[PDB]
């Protein structure tokens, strides 16, 4: 798998691929 | 949360599937 910062619209798209049919939750609220 | 540990620095692919549901 990459080895990189993963941010904004990439780290979503990076999501959605390694979740499949799970889905996943994005909650960037810091 | 997320941005700490996928974007401001790296995670691994393992790190990533704690955020699948
Ligand atoms: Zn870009």
């Amino acid at each position: 798998f990459v080895n990189q910062h993963l941010c904004g619209s990439h780290l979503v798209e990076a999501l959605y691929l390694v979740c499949g049919e799970r889905g996943f939750f994005y909650t960037p609220k810091t | 949360g997320i941005v700490e540990q996928c974007c401001t620095s790296i995670c691994s692919l393992y790190q990533l599937e704690n955020y699948c549901n």
